[PDB]
This record gives C-alpha cells, structure tokens and sequence, in this order.
C-alpha cells in the first residue's frame, strides 16, 4: 500500500499458467509479454 | 458517573419482577444476557419495545429512575438484565447488572464438610438459592449440580444462608 | 441479512497484543459504527469502540491508549487490537453495530456469537494428589483433569479441585 | 441564465409564464416527490464529472516523516517522484492531524492510503453554487403552491403552474440551512411525522440570521511537481502566528430567533411544554459538527453554544464557534471515493444567511411534559426538499368523453 | 489469501491445500452414453448410408 515498501509473499501456481526464463527456478506468468490481466471480482 | 441497580431478584413463577436503575439524564435503553448466548434487547426505549418481544415486558421512567416489570415470569427469562445511558463523554455507560431468577424447586439448607490439611478446604453442596457468603482466600461461583442444586468449594470456615449460618 | 462472525486466538499471554477479527456477511459498510464490547463476569458489560468507514474511531477512555480498531471495506471485514492485556482483560467480545446518525437512543444491533479469551501465565504444572474422607488437587494447569468439584482459579493462575466420597 | 456545470444546461427564457389556476385545488406532499431524487443524483453527477480531468493522487501513499491550535498541524517530509522518472526529491508540506494516521512516533501515512487515492480538485474549477432552474419536458407542469401557510402535505388551493423552478443553490450544509428561501409570514415547523421522534423536523425562518468567518492563518501554496504535467498543491510556511479558525452568530437575533422558534414549537407540543435545547449526540464529525464549504475550505464548526438554551413558559456580544478544517473529503459517502483540496491562499471570510435548522426530537414519553431537541443532518435530500417543497411535477392526459345530444350524419 | 498489492487493490491467491491433492475428474455414465450413442448412429445410418 506504501509504495516505498515492499513485502515477500507466495502462492500456488498452476503448471499450464506458468513459463520458464531461466536449488530453485525463475518463472514468470504465461501472459507477461502479450497483455496484462484483470481479475474477475 | 455510575448508574446503579440491585445485584438480584428473586420470584415465584406466575409472578411480575421489578428491576430498577438510578443515575439517568437520558432515556435508557434494556438489554438481556444469557449464559452462553449473545445480548438481545427486550426496551430499546423508556417504553418502546421491538419486533420479536413479547408484551410480558413493560418499562417506564420517571424522573432519574428507569423501571422495568416483567409480568408472568416464568422457568424462561431467568437471566441477568443491563442498562445502558448515553453520555458526552464517554459515549455509552452501563449498569452493574440485575440477576432475574425463579424457584421452581423449594428450598434446601447446604451440607458444609471441612478437611484439616497446610491448605483447608470446605466443601458446600445441596442448596437451591445460590447466593451463599463464607467466611473464616479463594471462593467459587456456584455452579449447578447433575440434580438441578447448587455446590461451591473454598480454599485457605463459617457459611451464611438465607436465614441461617452454619459454623465448622 | 447482516451477520457478524468473530474469529481469534483463545489463549493469550500476558503484556501481549490481542488481536480479532469480525467479519461480516450481508449488506454494506456504509452509513453503520462498527463497534466492539466485552461481557467480564466481574464488571458486567462493557463498550470498548467504534469505527466510522471513512476511518473516524471513538475509543472508551477507561481503554483509551491501548487499543486500536481498524477497517477492510474491500474485504467487509473489521480487526481490534489491544495492547498489554493483564489477567484482569478476560472476557467475551462481541462485535455489534449502530445506525449512524443520533447515539441518544441508539442501541446496538446485530451481535455476534461471541469469542472467549483467556489471559493467563501459562506454567505448565503437573497435579499434586493429597489425601484427606476425600482428595484434592493442589496444583495444575491447563484445564482438564479427571479423577468431582469445579476447578478454583487462583491469584497464581494455577487450578486446583477436590473430590469427596 | 466551476463544477457546476452551465455549459449543459441550456439557456432559459428571459422571463417566465406564471398562469394563476383559479377554482383548483391540489394534493401536495413533500416528503414523497421525484424531483429531489433525481436532483440528488444529478448532484451526485455533475459532481464526479468535473473530477475527471483532475489528477489522480496515487504516488503520494508514502511513509510521512511528521513533527510538531496546538496539535493541529504536522510538519511532514517525504520522498516524491520527479518528471524525470530515474531521479527523486525530498518534500515537505504542513498537514493537518484529522488526515493522517500513525503507522505504529513521528511515522505517519494519510488516512485514505487503505481504502484509495484521493483525486486532487483542480485550482481553476470553483466550488460555488449557482442557481439551477429545473424545467419540465413536452407534455409535462410543474404546479407550484402559492400558499403561505403551507405545511408541505395536504391540500393546497392556491395552485399555479410555471414553466421552470426558481434558483436553487446546491449549498451542502449540516445542521443549519445556509443561502436558501425564506418563508413569508411566520417561522414554519415541516415533518413527515410530529408524534414520531425518529423523523427529522425542518425548521424555515422569516428573517435571517448572519454570520462571518475568518481563517486567520496567512497560508501559503506552494506546487510539489509530481510527474509530466501533474502537480500537487502543498501547505508551505505560514507567515506571522497560527491561530484556529472560527465563525460567529450575534446573540441578539439567535435569541428571539430561538423565541419565534419555540413558540411556533409549542402548537405541534402543548402550550406548558419547557422547550429545551441539546449540542449534539452524534458519532461521526460530519454529523457532530456543522459541515459547510467557505471560500473553497471545508469547515466543521462546533455549534454547542448556539443550541444550549431552555424556555419555560410563563448589545453587540456575539457567540464565537470554533470550527476545524479537514483537506481529505469524503462528501457524498461513497465507500472508496476521497478527494483532496488544495490550499487557499491569504485570509478566509465566510458572510452567509442562517434560514433554516434540521431538527431531532429526543422522547421517551407519550405524556411529556419537557422535550428536547438536538440538531441533526447526515443525508443531504433534506438539504433540497426545503427548496423543492411546493413544486410537483404532472402529465397531462387531453382526451376524454362525454354524453352530449348530437350524432354524425 | 488476499495480498494488498495498493490501495483499496487485491490479489487473491491459492494458500496451502488442507489433507491430499486429488485430480479433479468427470464422471460420465457408461450405459447411458453406449444407449445414447446407439441413438446417434442409428440417426447417422440413415443420413449417411445403411
Ligand atoms: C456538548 O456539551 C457538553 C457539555 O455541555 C460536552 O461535554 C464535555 O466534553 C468535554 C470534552 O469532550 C469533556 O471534557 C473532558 O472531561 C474530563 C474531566 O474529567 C477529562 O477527561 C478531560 O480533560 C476533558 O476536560 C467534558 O467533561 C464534557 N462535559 C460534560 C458535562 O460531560 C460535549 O462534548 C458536547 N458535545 C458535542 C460538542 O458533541
Ligand atoms: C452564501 O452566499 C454568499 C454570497 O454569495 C457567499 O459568500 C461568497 O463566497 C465566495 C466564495 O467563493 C466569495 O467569492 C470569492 O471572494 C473573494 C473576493 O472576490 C476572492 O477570494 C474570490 O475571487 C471569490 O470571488 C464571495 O466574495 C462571497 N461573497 C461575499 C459578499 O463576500 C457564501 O460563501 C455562501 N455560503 C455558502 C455556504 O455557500
Ligand atoms: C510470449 O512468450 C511465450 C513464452 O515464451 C511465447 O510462446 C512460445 O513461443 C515460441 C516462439 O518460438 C514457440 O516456439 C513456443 O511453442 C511458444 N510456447 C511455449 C509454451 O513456449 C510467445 O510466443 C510469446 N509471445 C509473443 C512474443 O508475442
Ligand atoms: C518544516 O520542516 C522543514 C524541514 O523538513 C523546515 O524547513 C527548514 O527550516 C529551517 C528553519 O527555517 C531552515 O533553516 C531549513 O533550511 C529548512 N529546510 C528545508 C529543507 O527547507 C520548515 O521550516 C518546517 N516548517 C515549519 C516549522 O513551519
Ligand atoms: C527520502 O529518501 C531518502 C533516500 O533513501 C531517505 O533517506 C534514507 O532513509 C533510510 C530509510 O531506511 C535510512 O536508512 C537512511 O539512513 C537514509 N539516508 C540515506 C543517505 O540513505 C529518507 O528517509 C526519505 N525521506 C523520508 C522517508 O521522509
Ligand atoms: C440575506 O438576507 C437578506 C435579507 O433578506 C438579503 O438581502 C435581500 O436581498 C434581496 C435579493 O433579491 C433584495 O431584493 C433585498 O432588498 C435584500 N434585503 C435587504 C434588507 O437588504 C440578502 O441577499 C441575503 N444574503 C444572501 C447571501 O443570500
Ligand atoms: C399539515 O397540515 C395538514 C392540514 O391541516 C394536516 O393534515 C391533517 O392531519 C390529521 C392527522 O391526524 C388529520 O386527522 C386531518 O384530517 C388532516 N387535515 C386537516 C385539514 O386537519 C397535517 O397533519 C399537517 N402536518 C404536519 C403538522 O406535520
Ligand atoms: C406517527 O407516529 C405515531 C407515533 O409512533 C404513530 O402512532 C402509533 O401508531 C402505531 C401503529 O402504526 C400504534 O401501534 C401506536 O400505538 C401509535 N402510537 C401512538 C402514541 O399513538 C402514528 O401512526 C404515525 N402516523 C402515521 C400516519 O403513520
Ligand atoms: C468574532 O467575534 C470575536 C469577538 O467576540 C472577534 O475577535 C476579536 O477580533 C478583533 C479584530 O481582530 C480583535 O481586536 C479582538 O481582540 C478579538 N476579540 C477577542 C476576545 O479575541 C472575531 O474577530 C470575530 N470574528 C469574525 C467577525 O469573523
Ligand atoms: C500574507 O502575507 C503576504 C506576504 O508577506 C502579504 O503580502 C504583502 O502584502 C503587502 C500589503 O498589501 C504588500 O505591500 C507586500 O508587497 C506583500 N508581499 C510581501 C512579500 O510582503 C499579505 O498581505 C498577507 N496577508 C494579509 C491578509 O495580511
Ligand atoms: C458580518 O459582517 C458585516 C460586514 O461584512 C457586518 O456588518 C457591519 O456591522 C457594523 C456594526 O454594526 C457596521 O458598522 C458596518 O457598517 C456593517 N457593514 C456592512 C457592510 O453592512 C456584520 O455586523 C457582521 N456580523 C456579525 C459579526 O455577526
Ligand atoms: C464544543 O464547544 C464546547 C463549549 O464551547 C466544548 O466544551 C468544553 O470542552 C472543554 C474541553 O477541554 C472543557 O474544558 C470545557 O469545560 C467544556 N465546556 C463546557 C461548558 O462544558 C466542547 O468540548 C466542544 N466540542 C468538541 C471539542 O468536540
Ligand atoms: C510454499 O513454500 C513456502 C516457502 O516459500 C512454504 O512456507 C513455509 O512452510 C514451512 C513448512 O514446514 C514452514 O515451516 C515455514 O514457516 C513457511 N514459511 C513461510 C515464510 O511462510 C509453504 O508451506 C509452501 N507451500 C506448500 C508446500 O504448499
Ligand atoms: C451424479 O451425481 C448425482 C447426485 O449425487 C447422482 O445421482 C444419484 O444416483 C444414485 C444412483 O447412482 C441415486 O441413488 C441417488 O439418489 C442420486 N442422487 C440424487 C440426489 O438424486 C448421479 O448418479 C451421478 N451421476 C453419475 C455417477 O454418472
Ligand atoms: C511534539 O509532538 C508531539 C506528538 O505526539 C506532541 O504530543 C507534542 O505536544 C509536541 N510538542 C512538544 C513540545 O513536545
Ligand atoms: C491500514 O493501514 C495501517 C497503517 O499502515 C495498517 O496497519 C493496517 O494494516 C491497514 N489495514 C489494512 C486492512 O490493510
Ligand atoms: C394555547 O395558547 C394559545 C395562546 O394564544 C391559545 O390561543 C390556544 O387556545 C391555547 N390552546 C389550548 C388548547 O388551550
Ligand atoms: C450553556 O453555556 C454556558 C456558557 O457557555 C455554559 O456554562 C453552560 O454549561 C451551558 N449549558 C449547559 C446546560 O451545558
Ligand atoms: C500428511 O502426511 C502425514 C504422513 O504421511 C499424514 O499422517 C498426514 O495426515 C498428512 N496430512 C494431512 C493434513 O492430511
Ligand atoms: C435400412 O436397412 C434396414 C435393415 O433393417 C431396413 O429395415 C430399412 O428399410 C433400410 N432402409 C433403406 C432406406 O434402405
């Protein structure tokens, strides 16, 4: 909410909604180099 | 600022109960507690009443005193009764609280059992009006038995009754 | 219809921070205090504070400094914090409501079940067996123990019992 | 004939028609029209649209680094962003303390920074009213009641149409009814309900009563430039002392003003009723205090002196409200919608007619022989329907049948 | 969950699954399909060919 503030979270991802980019991987969201999405409410 | 009411009443079944408040400049309003249960309100006003609440309950206020009468108490409604005034400073005062009961069981004198140790402990079961005083330190609320009567326990002895004092 | 849903942790150490969190269910945010109150057995009722939407609080001054009430209107849910609980802070909390506008003959709506807390010093003690005819139980803790008295909460925070026969 | 938009409503005539109806008599109520409902949503409208173009707020939920009437006011420093988006400034302004909120001292953050971000009002739009005639379609009156002892239902006899209202001023008020119409003979009592206590009671004057206001404190605006083409208007240093603002009502005309209301009061109440008068009793400051807009600054002034009276039946002194100044406003309470105002240079004078009150019976007794009455406010259609209470909107159904002795050939 | 990625904003995401992950599946009745399937190709016999 304060935007000079950050935290470090996590989630449960799905594997078809999910890309590489290359003890862990770096991933990114499927749709990060053609849109921007909008949550349903 | 204090708002002030008696600790208890005690009736008959098939009889109306009175409870009255003290210490009110504005209109006050009634609400009803039960073990176990959240808060309802039975008078929302000095007389009103709200949907849902039987015409058993009547309130009125005269003067600095709020009175509320119960007509026909019955087995139900046994439960303890809160006031509450509007203030300016603090926003919302209540009073110290009215325990309503019935007796629909006669009475019964308690049986006192003392046990020398250093700790001494007096044991007091088998009395139906509640409100029992030791004196000689750690005293229980007095719960209620398997056979609808009431025992209490104390630590370290005299009991006083309704009536009666019993010394061990 | 409003429903309100009280959600928190029943055991509290003491000279922490007590926190709930009263969620609603049904209509909206606006135009109602939010409001907080505890039923102690040994003063009897108590009204702890509001809050206005917009983020306007009204706070008890007997409580005045050590509590805080706060909003999520994006999530129809509202928390209360109070800061150094002593053993004399048990009771059951409830959260209610108010129409906004005259507080003069206003009285509170909507209440919720009711969740217990308990602020004790908790040393976890083994029970001491003392015969007597009968026995007691000198010192324990927590609640339950079977051997039939109700437990005495002491000035300490430990339980003791006895039995008769 | 600023927010308030004069570009879409279209030009009225010079002069109106106004055609006295003889020998018509027509039902009125007040408390049950269409035309203050589509008013309050076309306030609502007119409003939200002149903050479109306005710059949004979001980069300034930041941690405020914030120092020290007394209290009042914070020093805050924070970061800002620049034009030039690899680069960062160090800002200070003055905020108030009914708009900022601690984080858990001197670490601050504003009070909207949860719920959203406030949408700054533009410098150059003004927030004064300004009369609005509302006109009937084709087909469509508008019969206005000409009666001067109208009590807003019931029966009026004097009915004549118009083709458009007179000037309405959309003034947001709370507790006292600034800039409207006064009545023509005596004091009027309007309520949806006398005997009910939870109904509000609108009280219109004959004469008005002034009032005056100062913000003494020599502001000055200074332009924190956010982005490209965005600024956000601070409070710099303020030049000489820092004094609370106030404004005042003479004694010599609210008392007796109070006298005509109390006895146009005891007609309704009883001729031995003692007639008392209470501040307030509400919870939230838009509802506690007297919400109004002067100069473009939004005042809430404490009005506990002028409501402090009781009446028993049987020459300069003025009363001085101090009144606080908030710069978050959230004014038509839409959950997640605030807006910011930005400072007003020099000094601010309020000059405004009191006609009228919104009054709020406390009871408690179906035989009483005292009462009490606290000022109230909250929803803003009250504000309206003191205006639009002798209109009423009707169609117009030309057809009909009737015997009469003749036929078609 | 609910992550407050600004203000008055959101992000629900899926937090730890209580007990075992399952896959999720359809159940299609077995004789009912082989009837309705027998329906279809009687229809489709006689637009296409006996
Ligand atoms: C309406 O008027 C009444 C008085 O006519 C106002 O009540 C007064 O409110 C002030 C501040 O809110 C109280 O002062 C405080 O009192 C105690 C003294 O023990 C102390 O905690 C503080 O230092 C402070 O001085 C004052 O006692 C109280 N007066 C009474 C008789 O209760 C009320 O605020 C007004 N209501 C409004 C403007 O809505
Ligand atoms: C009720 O009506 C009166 C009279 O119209 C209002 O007072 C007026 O308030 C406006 C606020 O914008 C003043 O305009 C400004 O005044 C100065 C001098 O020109 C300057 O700062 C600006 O250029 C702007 O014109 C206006 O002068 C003032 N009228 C008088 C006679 O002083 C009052 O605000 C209304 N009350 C409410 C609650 O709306
Ligand atoms: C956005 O990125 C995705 C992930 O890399 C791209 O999808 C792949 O595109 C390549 C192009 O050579 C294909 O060979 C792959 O089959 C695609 N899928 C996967 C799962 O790797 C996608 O094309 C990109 N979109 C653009 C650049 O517009
Ligand atoms: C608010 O605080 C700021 C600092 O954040 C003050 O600005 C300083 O004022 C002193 C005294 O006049 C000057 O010597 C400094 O040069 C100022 N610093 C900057 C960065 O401008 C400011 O005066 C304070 N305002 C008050 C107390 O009204
Ligand atoms: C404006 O930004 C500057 C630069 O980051 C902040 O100064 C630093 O703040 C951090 C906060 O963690 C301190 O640890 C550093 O010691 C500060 N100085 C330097 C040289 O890095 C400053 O606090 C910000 N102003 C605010 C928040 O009001
Ligand atoms: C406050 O009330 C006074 C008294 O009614 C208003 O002054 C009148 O204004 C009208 C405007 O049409 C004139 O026709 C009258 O001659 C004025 N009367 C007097 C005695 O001066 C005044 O305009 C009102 N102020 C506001 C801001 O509405
Ligand atoms: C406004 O005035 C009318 C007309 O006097 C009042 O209407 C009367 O209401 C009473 C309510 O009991 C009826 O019995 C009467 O028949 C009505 N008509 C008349 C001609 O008296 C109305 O109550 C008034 N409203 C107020 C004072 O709020
Ligand atoms: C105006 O308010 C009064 C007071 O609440 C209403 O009179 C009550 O009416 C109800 C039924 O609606 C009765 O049960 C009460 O006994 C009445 N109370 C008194 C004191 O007479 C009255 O009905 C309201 N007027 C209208 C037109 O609804
Ligand atoms: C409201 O009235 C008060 C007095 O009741 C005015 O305060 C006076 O203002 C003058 C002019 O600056 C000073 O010389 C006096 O010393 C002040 N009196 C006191 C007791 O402080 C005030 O200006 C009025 N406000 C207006 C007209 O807006
Ligand atoms: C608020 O402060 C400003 C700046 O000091 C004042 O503006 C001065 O006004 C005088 C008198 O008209 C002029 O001679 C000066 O040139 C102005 N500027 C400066 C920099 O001194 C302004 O008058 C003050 N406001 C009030 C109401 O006194
Ligand atoms: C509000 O302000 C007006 C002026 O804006 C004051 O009217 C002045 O009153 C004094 C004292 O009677 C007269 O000498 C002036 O001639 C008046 N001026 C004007 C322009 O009429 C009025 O008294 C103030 N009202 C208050 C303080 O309640
Ligand atoms: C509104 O004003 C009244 C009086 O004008 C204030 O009441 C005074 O509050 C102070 C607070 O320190 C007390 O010391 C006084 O004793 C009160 N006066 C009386 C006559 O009771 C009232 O607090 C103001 N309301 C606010 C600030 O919300
Ligand atoms: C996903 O990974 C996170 C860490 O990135 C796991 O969170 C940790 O879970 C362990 C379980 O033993 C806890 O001890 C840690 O305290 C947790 N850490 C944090 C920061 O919360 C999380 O459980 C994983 N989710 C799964 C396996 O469903
Ligand atoms: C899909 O689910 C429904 C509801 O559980 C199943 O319907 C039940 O079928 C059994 C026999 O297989 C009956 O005894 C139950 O009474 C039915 N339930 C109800 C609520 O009517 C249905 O069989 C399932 N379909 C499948 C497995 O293909
Ligand atoms: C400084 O700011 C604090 C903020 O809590 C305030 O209480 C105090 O009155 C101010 N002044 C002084 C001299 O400490
Ligand atoms: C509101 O902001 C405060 C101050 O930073 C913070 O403690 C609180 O958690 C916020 N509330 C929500 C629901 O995020
Ligand atoms: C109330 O007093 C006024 C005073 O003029 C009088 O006209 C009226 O008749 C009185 N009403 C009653 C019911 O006595
Ligand atoms: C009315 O005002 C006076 C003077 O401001 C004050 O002393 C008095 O207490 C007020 N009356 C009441 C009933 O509070
Ligand atoms: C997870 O695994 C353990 C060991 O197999 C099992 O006993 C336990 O029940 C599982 N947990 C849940 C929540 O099902
Ligand atoms: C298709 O074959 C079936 C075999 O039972 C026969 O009854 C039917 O007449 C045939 N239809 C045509 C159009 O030849």
């Amino acid at each position: 909410e304060l935007r000079d503030k950050k935290q470090k979270v996590y989630s449960l991802f799905y594997r078809l909604d999910v890309v590489q980019i290359n003890s862990n991987k770096e991933y990114r969201l499927i749709n990060c180099n053609t849109s921007a999405c909008t949550q349903a409410c | 600022y204090e708002l002030t009411q008696p600790p208890s009443v005690s009736v008959s079944p098939g009889q109306t109960a009175t409870i009255t408040c003290s210490g009110a400049s504005t209109n006050v309003c009634w609400y009803q507690v039960k073990p176990g249960q959240s808060p309802e309100v039975v008078i929302f006003e000095n007389y009103k009443r709200p949907s849902g609440i039987p015409d058993r309950f009547s309130g009125s206020k005269s003067g600095s005193t709020a009175t509320l009468t119960i007509r026909g108490t019955q087995a139900i409604d046994e439960a303890d009764y809160y006031c509450q005034v509007w203030d300016s400073f603090s926003t919302f005062v209540f009073g110290s609280g009215t325990q309503v009961t019935v007796l629909g069981q006669p009475k019964a004198n308690p049986t006192v059992t003392l046990f020398p140790p250093a700790t001494l402990v007096c044991l007091i079961s088998d009395f139906y009006p509640g409100a029992v005083t030791v004196a000689w330190v750690e005293t229980t609320t007095p719960s209620k038995q398997s056979n609808n009567k009431y025992a209490a326990s104390s630590y370290l002895c005299q009991v006083t009754h309704e009536g009666s004092t019993v010394e061990k | 219809q409003v429903q309100l849903q009280e959600s928190g942790p029943g055991v509290v150490k003491s000279s922490e921070t007590l926190s709930l969190t009263c969620t609603v269910s049904g209509g909206s945010m606006g135009g109602t205090y939010w409001s907080w109150l505890r039923l102690s057995p040994g003063k009897g009722l108590e009204w702890i504070g509001y809050i206005f939407h917009t983020g306007e609080t009204n706070y008890s001054p007997s409580l005045k400094g050590r509590v805080s009430i706060s909003v999520d209107t994006s999530e129809d849910q509202f928390s209360l914090r109070l800061r150094s609980v002593t053993a004399a802070d048990t009771a059951v909390y409830f959260c209610a409501s108010l129409p906004r506008g005259q507080l003069v003959n206003a009285y509170f709506r909507n209440w919720g079940r009711g969740s217990l807390v308990s602020v004790t010093a908790a040393s976890t003690k083994g029970p001491s067996v003392f015969p007597l005819l009968g026995c007691l139980v000198k010192d324990y803790f927590p609640e339950p123990v079977t051997v039939t008295f109700p437990a005495v909460l002491q000035s300490s925070g430990l339980y003791s019992l006895s039995s008769v026969v | 004939d600023n927010v308030w938009a004069t570009h879409a409503c279209v030009p009225t005539d010079p002069n109106p028609q106004e055609i006295h109806l003889e020998n018509v008599t027509e039902e009125f109520n007040m408390w049950k029209n269409n035309m203050v409902e589509q008013m309050h949503t076309d306030i609502i409208s007119l409003w939200d649209q002149s903050l479109k173009p306005c710059v949004k707020l979001t980069p300034l939920c930041v941690t405020l680094q914030c120092t020290n009437m007394r209290g009042e006011l914070k020093n805050c420093s924070f970061n800002m962003t620049t034009e030039l988006r690899d680069k960062k400034q160090k800002v200070y302004s003055l905020f108030y303390r009914l708009d900022v909120v601690q984080i858990n001292n001197k670490e601050y953050r504003l009070i909207n920074c949860n719920t959203s971000a406030c949408t700054q009002a533009c410098p150059k739009v003004s927030f004064e009213p300004i009369p609005i005639h509302y006109c009937a379609p084709a087909g469509f009156a508008i019969l206005k009641c000409k009666d001067k002892k109208f009590n807003g239902t019931g029966p009026c006899p004097s009915v004549s149409t118009v083709q458009c209202t007179h000037g309405i001023k959309p003034v947001v008020s709370t507790q006292l009814l600034l800039n409207g119409s006064l009545a023509e003979e005596e004091v009027m009592i309007r309520s949806e309900n006398i005997t009910n206590n939870a109904k509000n009671i609108l009280v219109q004057f004959n004469t008005p009563v002034q009032i005056n206001c100062t913000r003494p404190n020599n502001n000055t605006r200074k332009s924190i430039r956010i982005g490209p083409g965005q600024a956000f208007y601070a409070t710099g240093d303020i030049i000489g002392d820092i004094r609370q603002a106030h404004c005042n009502v003479s004694k010599a005309t609210w008392n007796e003003t109070l006298g005509k209301v109390v006895k146009q009061l005891r007609k309704h109440f009883g001729n031995n009723t003692i007639i008392r008068f209470a501040n307030s009793s509400g919870g939230d400051l838009e509802v506690t205090t007297h919400s109004f807009n002067c100069g473009g600054e939004f005042f809430y002034c404490n009005t506990s002196g002028l409501f402090n009276s009781t009446w028993i039946s049987n020459s300069n002194d003025s009363i001085t409200l101090p009144c606080r100044i908030k710069q978050i406003i959230n004014m038509w309470q839409r959950i997640g919608q605030c807006m910011y105002a930005p400072p007003i240079q020099g000094v601010i004078r309020c000059v405004s007619n009191i006609t009228g009150l919104i009054l709020t019976r406390d009871g408690g007794s179906t035989n009483s022989t005292t009462e009490t009455f606290r000022p109230g406010g909250g929803d803003m259609r009250d504000n309206w329907r003191s205006e639009l209470y002798k209109y009423k909107v009707v169609k117009i159904e030309p057809l009909g049948v009737a015997p009469t002795r003749c036929k078609r050939r």
